[PDB]
């Protein structure tokens, strides 16, 4: 549907839950 | 991806948690 | 999960996320 | 509609006026 | 709830202030 | 308290579920 | 509403919030 | 479609490249 | 000056309304 | 106005840029 | 673009929005 | 580093697309 909103929280939501980790983000 | 999956459906913690490093 | 300082409408948020559809309460008062 | 996007943003707006009352977020 | 009414239509700080504690 | 565990204190998911309902 | 320092996009978001539909003006510089 | 929800990631994102500029918001 | 009034200040809801259109 | 250009396809930064003060 | 320290999760996001469709990384750790 | 280069230091917009992919 609204991928560049949703694209916004959903980094947000990985930022807490991979903390040190960190991640990548790729909307491919 | 994440977008297709997390964006239709919500996704929790652990499904969440496939994406990080 | 993050090691940080969690507060105001960030505290509120990982709140929003963690408890998933149980909602939760926030009480900030002393 | 899109339930999980408008609940973060609602519950930022209860955390700014409901301040030191504090609420309950339930999404039933 | 405050889902099903400030979901679908927008609701104010006074509608918003029905839901605080 | 929630303030005084996780804003001016660190806590852990395990934490952050006893606010949860 | 919250007794609070608001800064950066925190202020905004709160603009945002409380001007409605009339929206609002944001002019940080000294 | 959905104004309230977009507006407030606008308003952000003006907030981060208009920096000491600033910006007005009018929806209009 | 909002950041004056807000970010280093506090100020109430009738100050944030000064800043509305 | 920028609601309803960059809330249907998406705007850059430079797009963004000209609602800027 | 803003002249500022950006941290936690505003630094996330001032990422999304200048990456664009290319995307990012985030690798925070020392 | 990107803690480094942005949050206890400052960077532009240059600098934060060293970061893009
Ligand atoms: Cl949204
Ligand atoms: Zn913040
Ligand atoms: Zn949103």
């Amino acid at each position: 549907v609204n991928q560049y909103l949703c694209g916004s929280h959903l980094v947000e939501a990985l930022y807490l839950v991979c903390g040190e980790r960190g991640f990548f983000y790729t909307p491919k | 991806g994440i977008v297709e999956q997390c964006c239709t459906s919500i996704c929790s913690l652990y499904q969440l948690e496939n994406y990080c490093n």
